[PDB]
RNA sequence: CGUUAGUUGCCAGCGGUUCGGCCGGGCACUCUAACGGGACUGCCCGCGAAAGCGGGAGGAAGGAGGGGACGACGUCUGGUCAGCAUGGCCCUUACGGCCUGGGCGACACACGUGCUACAAUGCCCACUACAAAGCGAUGCCACCCGGCAACGGGGAGCUAAUCGCAAAAAGGUGGGCCCAGUUCGGAUUGGGGUCUGCAACCCGACCCCAUGAAGCCGGAAUCGCUAGUAAUCGCGGAUCAGCCAUGCCGCGG
């Protein structure tokens, strides 16, 4: 059943399939069929295309989602760079951004290892 | 019925000097709700032997508050003899209550 | 009319109270397999009753304080032998061969400075 | 064990079958001290022994062992020259640590998602004698004749 | 982050808004930068101090949120 | 500097924070117990003289 | 899970309250 | 195991119970904590010249019952002048002193110690007294109301076996997920907040929404542990406004 922008989850319960959104977590889903009364517990599979529209849209006029943030989100850091704050040369320079240190790990935001060697 | 509390770092020192109590308010005076125990409050100290870097080698202090209650069912002045200023204390602490 | 034990085991204690007849167990207001609901190891607690043949020709009204079931039900399990033997003391000389009487001097050694976790020491690396 | 000959371990007897045996096989499946769980899925294969065959699952349980007990086994053995495996019969205490080890060891490979199942299976896999956990068995003792040439070290 | 007041040393805005009656003054100079930027307080021209000298940063809107240290950093290379 | 820091750990600070503890025999910073204001060590020093009463050797 | 703050484990082990682990 | 003692503990034994040990009533039991008893190779068999080794009863405990404190003469010209003390040498409008900022938190890299994981003996939600050490009257905070929550109003109680931190978690029962980088795992980042504090940019933790990374059990090496041990799960304290605690010291399941 096609939802937010594109996405088409199916054949999982629609609280689980929600998240298959950009922009849906397992909160805004609980949400979602609650105040749009529909069982979390049913399959996308079986159900109704009332049920459907009552659906995509409430979601897709309730919040900003998929794609729109994502160029927003990405918009949101490139403002960052403005006069260049300090996480601005940060995201500038790919380091960790959150104040953590960077002597060691901080992997998951350098991309793999560059290796060098030394001395005698 | 007359409430007075006994602290004490001493273990020894207590239910003697609270024995002593005991046989004041027992000599001069009548019935008695012994000397019973409330639980020890034990603070703990724990430090590294070294001046320096040796963060295993630890060694180990407490300070044990034994606590001691005694209460007894005469209010009278023929009580409060040796009760007045007759003392064999030196560290204890009285907490005399209503 | 009525007998009675005192059960400890790892820092849990057991009232025992034993008398004649039915078949029936309470403990801290709730049935037997109610408090012991669903956990394996509960009819242990009884193997002394099993043992004299004493099964079920008793209740047993049990209070029982400190630990963790596991630790309880061996706890019980001691109440009942030193309750029954106050009984009939001739209930002795039976209840040697399982050892059904000894505390279990077994309780959680102190943890020490230095390593981690009382034996557990902490990791060595050399280079 | 440089000192004494280290007393062999009682284990209390299980609160069903009465069988220490059974109770050992409990705790190798047992994992972080969690003997209920540990006990409810050996128990809750036996279920699954009845639902199954006709027989008791204590004497399939039993009989699936000793087809798991191996006779022979190799240890090492230097010498001045090289690493050589000597062939040594394997005694009694070690032959059940080993089965019932191997036993779950084997179970724990098995497709089907749930413990209980596999556990059974196995068990009865190992009672017909096509178990995996019984490959580990015939292997070793294949692993020695293969080095029978050595079977005149032994100590 | 805060939410009653916005925590900006008062002796900056003293000669921010005493310079904000007819005033243009570009070498101002400070070394409070944990002082929050504030309403379009902007067309100035700020020198902050790095911890080893000041640095000229002319103030826009868009930055009015963040504050005076976010934009003297403090080492070098990156 | 430790001394005209001995001499700083005792005066009213502006502001409340800036407040620290000390070694009242040591002018030791850190690891100084609130109720003793002891270093570590000086303390280690009087529980073995006596002189920290009612403080015993803690065995168990 | 022990590191998933909105999880109740996660909670539990940070030691902290709130949606996830509210009390009573 | 036994005495001594009854504002913690109960029909175990009886009457009221607004069925909460809450009111008289009671210390028997559990417990709280002082002093004692107890185990010694004493007794039976076996080998031995002996000390003692193999057994066996009695007994809660049997041969060091279990765990601590306790570290010989001395070695490493071990560590530490940065805890303190001290010989010498050195600066003494500065190698002393005060402040404001910055730094000890940098990051192509490399190792140590850990933490959370890679899931079904598992993860999520709901409901359910298992209670064994500690801390708190410029604090612990019940219980109210607002708030998805952090937290903010309000306010009871106890210098605390009495009141509070207190929920212990693994567990049991119910439902859900059905093998998937997933309802596994929570890194990174966007945003909106709370709190402590003069002040959270560099550099705080906590809540909520969105984002959801690497990770499918690890080469050659290599660590711990012999029983309430390892493994596993929570709990407290010290420092401390707050906290970068996953550390350390302890506690029990």
């Amino acid at each position: 059943a096609r939802i937010a922008g594109v996405e088409i989850p199916r054949n999982k319960r629609v609280d689980v399939a929600l998240t298959y959104i950009y922009g849906i977590g397992k909160a805004r889903a609980k949400e979602a069929l609650e105040k749009t009364g529909i069982n979390p517990a049913t399959r996308v599979k079986d159900l109704t295309e009332a049920e459907v529209v009552r659906l995509r849209e409430y979601v897709e006029n309730t919040w900003k989602l998929e794609g729109e943030l994502r160029a927003e989100v990405a918009a949101n850091i490139k403002r960052l760079m403005d006069i260049g704050c300090y996480r601005g040369l940060r995201h500038r320079r790919g380091l960790p951004v959150r104040g953590q240190r960077t002597r060691t790990n901080a992997r998951t935001r350098k991309g793999p290892r560059k290796t060098v060697a030394g001395k005698k | 019925k007359i409430r007075i509390k006994l602290r004490g770092f001493d273990h020894k020192t207590l239910d003697a000097s609270a024995q002593k109590i005991v046989e004041a308010a027992r000599r001069s005076g009548a019935q008695v709700s012994g000397p019973i125990p409330l639980p020890t409050r034990v603070r703990r100290f724990t430090v590294i032997r070294g001046p320096f870097k040796h963060k295993d080698s630890r060694e180990h202090f407490e300070l044990r508050t034994h606590n001691r209650l005694v209460d007894i069912i005469n209010p009278n002045r023929k009580t409060i003899e040796q009760l007045m200023t007759l003392d064999l204390p030196t560290g204890v602490e009285i907490e005399i209550k209503t | 009319e009525q007998y009675y034990g005192t059960g400890r085991r790892k820092e849990a204690v057991a009232r025992v109270f034993l008398r004649p007849g039915n078949g029936k167990v309470t403990v801290n207001g709730q049935d037997f397999n109610e408090y012991f609901q669903g956990l394996v190891r509960a009819v242990a607690a009884l193997e002394p009753l099993r043992a004299v043949d004493a099964l079920g020709r008793f209740d047993a009204y049990i209070t029982v304080r400190g630990g963790g079931k596991s630790g309880q039900i061996d706890a019980i399990k001691l109440g009942i032998a030193r309750a029954l033997v106050q009984y009939n003391p001739d209930y002795r000389a039976k209840l040697k061969p399982l050892g059904f009487l000894t505390r279990d001097a077994r309780v959680v050694e102190r943890k020490k400075y230095g390593k981690h976790k009382a034996r557990r020491a902490p990791q060595y690396s050399k280079r | 064990a440089r000192r004494r000959r280290a007393e062999v371990r009682q284990l209390q007897p299980d609160l069903v079958y009465g069988d220490v045996l059974v109770t050992a096989f409990i705790n190798k499946i047992m994992r972080d001290g969690k003997k209920n769980l540990a006990a409810r899925i050996f128990y809750d294969a036996c279920k699954i022994i009845q639902e199954k065959t006709g027989q008791e699952p204590l004497k399939v349980f039993k009989q699936a062992v000793e087809n798991v007990k191996p006779r022979m086994e190799v240890r090492s053995r230097r010498v001045g020259g090289a690493n050589y495996q000597v062939p040594m019969e394997v005694s009694p205490r070690r032959q059940q640590s080993l089965a019932l080890r191997w036993l779950v060891q084997a179970a724990n490979q098995r497709p089907e998602r749930r413990a209980a199942v596999r556990i059974a299976h196995e068990l009865m896999d190992a009672a017909e004698g096509k178990g995996g956990a019984v490959k580990k068995k015939e292997d070793v003792e294949r692993m020695a004749e293969a080095n029978r040439a050595y079977a005149h070290y032994r100590w | 982050s805060l939410k009653k007041g916005v925590f900006v040393d008062d002796h900056l805005l003293e000669k921010v808004l005493e310079l904000n009656a007819k005033g243009e003054k570009r070498l101002i100079k400070t070394w409070s930068r944990r002082s929050t930027i504030v309403p379009e307080m902007v067309g100035h021209t700020i020198a902050v101090y790095n911890g080893k000298q000041h640095v000229p940063v002319y103030i826009t809107e868009n930055m009015v949120g963040h504050k005076l240290g976010e934009f003297a950093p403090t080492r070098t290379y990156r | 500097a430790r001394k005209a820091l001995i001499e700083k750990a005792k005066r009213t600070p502006k502001f409340k924070v800036r407040a620290y503890t000390r070694c009242v025999r040591c002018g030791r910073a850190r690891s100084v117990y609130r109720f003793f204001g002891l270093c570590r060590i000086c303390l280690r020093e009087l529980a073995h003289k006596g002189q920290l009463p009612g403080v015993r050797k803690a065995s168990w | 899970g022990k590191g998933d703050r909105r999880t109740r484990r996660g909670k539990i082990w940070r030691g902290t309250y709130g949606k996830y682990r509210p009390r009573k």
